[PDB]
């Protein structure tokens, strides 16, 4: 009366024919999500193949199909991005719940379709009271992870977040969206923090809200920390390590919380060390050095190497305007410690390039004997999008993880560095930024 | 023998990648 | 294995055989083995050369995993192909392609004095249908100046030239106003939101025209190769294709010890195994160990 | 099915040289 | 996908749109009972709202098991879909085996009967070469290397004409 | 003598350049200098003695580097 392998063989023989319509493949995908069949992949591949194969799409079949692709968590960028044809072409024929589901699911897979995001953002801002706040958080998640830096939808979202109480899921998704956008809009974050009162129904919402307030670097609320330490079995290693990274970046000293989060991932990393991307291993090393939460002995040195690999990876893929910024800031550093003629500047800048103890290469590293100072450049991607124009939490993480290595990091943001008109001015700016944090030099 | 893996099959087969790697490994130690 | 400046490129790439080698590298890291120190040397020419010859090793597995949208209906298949090429570009180290070719114009015309040097030394990196339309307006402003238009911007003659270069630029179909105001930036972001919208909707139109033009060229090239192929009898086709395949196999067997010939014959064994696996179970395809 | 492996870098950014759609179909109708 | 998904048992699909598989949810505030009807088999499961949030933890990461590559499989797919366009107009050739009889022989002029016989052999040559489907797997391997050399550029893979025109105008119309 | 540079010389750049260019007179002569600015040099220096020239400027260095890279890729 309940037998799952017979119904799996049913759904496998369901979409193995030649002429599957939209409704059959859509309900096949929804039925695969409702049984939790992540263990089996080829049946999922048949579903995705027939989903990219069909040509007709009405509204509800595409909405259910992209909902199932989202909630089941299949990533196949070709067949998801090929759903954007009917997703664009049916856009006033989609209801607002359908529009939020489709824009959220195409945003989650990173479908780079600026036409869909413009023609969804105009439908949001032209009819805002037509949409529930969860629908606006879904469209904000979609337009934020779809690579659009749209501020009009962000302000129209913050209005509804200011007026009406939302669910902690809705606030968590919207905070994750603004953390992808990098707004750090305090006048909305203080509202969206007020949905973490009754305790969240899930752990993923609390984890992504914690990483959201880590990447925006606001504050821990001590409710989301309690809901995370009290629900840390329901998080993936890529989710729990991201939660610990957001928790350490928000300045948390709750060692039972970080211990309960590393108890997820240290058996996971000791099971397979090579499953996770090295970005999350560097985030784990950041969370393990900032909060001081200790790890097993074969994990600590290994992720210490992984952070060095990630720092050199972000260095080799420097966006060539940041490399100009590092050249200019290192020139200002070599002037401020004394090099007036240009070969002196060139020799000092070429000698300021020592290696860190973990193998990574430091751009501007000075040693006056026994103490070491580091000059850091925060180009544009690690800034916010609001008019205070402050750095994000990744460079504060970098400053905290280099300050554990015996360094005194002085951060030079590029919002302030690019105002000064002369090299003596930039030299005095970098010397004041160094002499505030390491004044002995 | 049969049923190789999954990651052994996602590799695009006759792409170059190895003429270029051989060119780099016989170029950069010969140009430094 | 690697020389460890390859492997910093392969960390963020999501290609398959880069992932397998980097997972084996991380496995060797776990067993008490140290990382190699990055050489903090090799001045700017070697840096750009090694960047150029190691970004090829990330784009070239990445191109062959990108399925073309050949003969598909609509627009969004071209958007899939072009978005996947933008993702490949961001994973191979290159930037957004607009700022990449603007960086190339900054690299090519760092030391140009007049606009005629600009239209000379960047002829290959721009369309000739636009370059002729700029050379005619260059001659038109050159006749009234009766001197070469120097590349400063303070000039009145440069302003009269640019007011018609903007005219031919909007005559081509790209609105030059929104592009100049986008890359030139604004202070208040709520007033820059609409110009970012206009720049991005032009830019999406532009890269779709780029990818669709490459798809039209591949469609016509495959159509021409097939229309030359269907004129042949099957005897010539069979002996021709068998001879060309045997010639390339002998060419890749003449090299021994090199990595590329070894991997070539390895993937030949892979395609022979794939024919055996499709022959053993034609309802399920290849046998994939799960 | 195997290709000649070329490792060369296209410097020029040009239009991709669309070919002519050939006269095989009109020949077969003839 | 991203590391976090924000959907599941909230504005979820309620019913099926096809009769080939029927789906009826019973979603309550805590849990949900999905009694899905599919053929001669049937399943009635039990999921809560935080039970769907455990779905997108370990991602699926689909991939395409191909013979040579996905690119070469797509060019071979287009060559087969062109060979269908040619084969459909070899499907509309008139039958000549109704005119192989000797009654149409001796009423026919010798030159015109010879040209009819050569036309029939020409049809057999066309039909034998348009269904050499094992040759497309190598016929697409000549379209690949110029395309792979055109994506392996010194500036960007997806760079082309109009983006370079836009950046050329943006480079020129700024102050030098 | 004639020394060519991308920018005008700094006064320490001048003394380093004088010491590096006095190596190239094959006598006990007190040769003088003449600075000139050509922007198509990308840094470095060219010593134009009107009898012997040394092109240490990085325009010829990047040109010679491109020719060497091209001479290896046609052999490898």
């Amino acid at each position: 009366e309940n037998d799952v392998p017979a119904i799996l063989k049913e759904i496998d023989s369901l979409v193995s024919r030649e002429a599957v319509s939209a409704k059959e493949v859509s309900d096949a995908a929804v039925a695969l999500t409702y049984l939790q069949v992540k263990a089996n992949r080829r049946l999922w591949g048949k579903v995705l193949e027939k989903a990219g194969a069909a040509q007709d799409y009405d509204a509800a079949s595409l909405t259910n199909l992209l909902w199932a692709i989202n909630t089941g968590g299949v990533e196949h960028f070709k067949t998801v991005a090929e759903l954007a044809g009917p997703a664009v072409s049916l856009l006033p024929s989609l209801s607002p719940v359908q529009l939020s589901i489709v824009v959220e699911a195409l945003g989650g897979a990173g479908v780079k379709n600026y036409e869909l995001y413009n023609k969804a953002s105009a439908v949001v801002v032209s009819k805002i009271g037509e949409f529930k706040p969860a629908e606006i958080a879904r469209v904000l998640y979609g337009v934020a992870f779809g690579g659009v830096n749209d501020v009009a939808l962000a302000k129209a979202a913050g209005k509804v977040f200011a007026s009406t109480e939302v669910d902690s899921r809705t606030a968590a998704q919207a905070l994750y969206a603004l953390a992808k956008l990098g707004r750090a809009d305090k006048a909305t974050v203080d509202a969206l923090l007020k949905s973490f009162k009754k305790g969240t129904e899930s752990a993923s919402d609390a984890a992504a809200a914690s990483f959201a307030l880590g990447s925006l670097s606001f504050k821990a609320e001590k409710a989301i920390v309690d809901a995370l330490k009290a629900s840390a079995g329901d998080l993936a290693p890529a989710q729990a390590v991201e939660a610990a990274y957001g928790l350490a970046l928000s300045g948390a000293t709750d060692a039972e919380a970080f211990k309960a989060l590393f108890g997820v991932v240290a058996p996971a990393i000791e099971k397979a060390p090579d499953a996770l991307e090295v970005s999350s291993l560097a985030q784990l090393h950041v969370a393990s050095t900032i909060s001081g939460a200790k790890l097993p002995a074969a994990v600590g040195s290994f992720v210490a190497k992984a952070f060095g690999l990630a720092a050199d990876a972000a260095r080799l893929k420097r966006s060539s305007a940041e490399s100009a910024l590092v050249a200019d800031v290192a020139a200002a550093t070599a002037v401020a410690f004394g090099a007036q003629y240009r070969p002196e500047v060139a020799s000092a800048v070429a000698s300021y390039v020592k290696t860190a103890p973990d193998g990574s290469v430091l751009d501007i590293a000075i040693t006056k004997g026994d103490a070491k100072v580091l000059v850091q450049a925060v180009p544009s991607s690690l800034l916010t999008s609001t008019t205070p124009a402050k750095p994000l939490g990744h460079v504060a993480a970098y400053s905290k993880v280099r300050e554990a290595q015996g360094y005194a990091v002085a951060v030079v943001p590029a919002n302030e560095f690019e105002a000064l008109p002369d090299q003596k001015a930039k030299a005095q700016y970098v010397l004041a930024a160094i002499k505030k944090v390491a004044p002995s030099f | 023998a049969d049923a190789k893996a999954l990651d052994e099959l996602r590799k695009p087969k006759f792409s170059s990648k190895y003429l270029i790697q051989h060119v780099s490994q016989k170029l950069i130690p010969a140009v430094k | 294995a690697v020389s460890k400046k390859e492997v910093l490129y392969f960390l963020s790439s999501k290609d398959a055989e880069s992932s397998t080698a980097v997972k084996s590298y991380l496995k060797s890291l776990y067993a008490g083995a140290q990382v190699e120190a990055t050489e903090t040397d090799a001045s700017e020419l070697i840096a750009q050369l090694e960047k150029k010859y190691l970004s090829a090793q990330v784009v070239e597995p990445g191109v062959h995993n990108i399925a073309l949208p050949l003969g598909e209906s609509g627009s969004a298949p071209v958007k899939r192909y072009a978005a996947e090429l933008f993702n490949l570009g961001a994973q191979a180290g290159f930037e957004c392609p607009f700022i990449e070719v603007s960086k190339k114009f900054g690299q090519e015309t760092a030391t140009s004095e007049t606009v005629k040097d600009v239209l000379n030394k960047t002829k290959s990196y721009v369309s000739a249908d636009y370059n002729a339309a700029l050379n005619e307006v260059l001659s038109s402003v050159e006749a009234e100046i009766n001197g070469p238009v120097l590349f400063d911007g303070k000039t009145e003659g440069f302003k009269k030239f640019a007011a018609k270069a903007k005219a031919v630029a909007v005559s081509r179909g790209l609105p030059a106003d929104t592009i100049l105001a986008y890359c030139a930036g604004s202070a208040n972001e709520d007033a820059a939101d609409k110009v970012s919208k206009e720049f991005f909707t032009w830019f999406e139109s532009a890269y779709t025209a780029d990818a669709a033009a490459e798809v039209k060229a591949i469609e016509a090239e495959a159509a021409s190769i097939l229309d030359r192929h269907l004129a042949k009898p099957v005897a010539q086709i069979r002996k021709e294709q068998a001879s060309a395949y045997a010639s390339l196999l002998k060419r890749a067997e003449t090299a021994k010890g090199a990595k590329w010939a070894e991997k070539y014959l390895e993937d030949v064994k892979a395609v022979q195994w794939f024919d055996a696996s499709v022959a053993e179970a034609p309802a399920s395809g290849p046998k994939v160990a799960a | 099915y195997l290709a000649p492996l070329r490792s060369d870098f296209t410097e020029e950014i040009t239009a991709p040289k669309v070919a002519s759609a050939s006269n095989l179909v009109n020949e077969w109708n003839n | 996908l991203t590391t976090f998904t924000f959907s599941g048992l909230q504005d979820a699909p309620v019913a099926a749109l096809s009769g080939s598989i029927k789906l009826n949810v019973a979603a309550k505030a805590g849990k949900a009972e999905v009694t899905v009807a599919a053929g001669a088999a049937k399943a009635a499961t039990q999921v809560s709202a935080a039970a769907l949030r455990k779905l997108s933890g370990s991602k699926i990461s689909l991939a395409e098991v191909a013979r040579i590559s996905v690119l070469h499989s797509s060019i071979q797919n287009y060559l087969l879909s062109l060979s269908n366009e040619r084969y459909q107009l070899l499907s509309q050739w008139p039958d000549f085996t109704t005119m192989y009889g000797k009654d149409f022989y001796y009423r026919a002029h010798p030159e015109d009967l010879k040209k009819f016989y050569d036309a029939a052999d020409e049809y057999y040559k066309l039909y034998e070469t348009v269904t050499e489907f094992d040759s497309l797997s190598a016929l697409a391997s000549q379209v690949v290397p110029n395309y792979a050399a055109r994506r392996r550029s010194t500036v960007h893979p997806a760079i082309g004409s109009t983006v370079a025109d836009g950046a050329f105008t943006n480079f020129l119309l700024s102050k030098q | 003598c004639t020394v060519i540079t991308a920018e005008p010389l700094d006064k320490l750049e001048r003394v380093e350049l004088t010491k590096k260019a006095e190596k190239f007179v094959d006598a006990g002569f007190k040769l003088v200098m003449q600075e000139k600015i050509d922007k198509k040099l990308l840094g470095g220096f060219v010593i134009e003695f009107s009898d012997r020239r040394v092109d240490m400027s990085t325009a010829k260095k990047v040109e010679e580097f491109n020719n060497f890279v091209n001479k290896l890729v046609l052999s490898i």
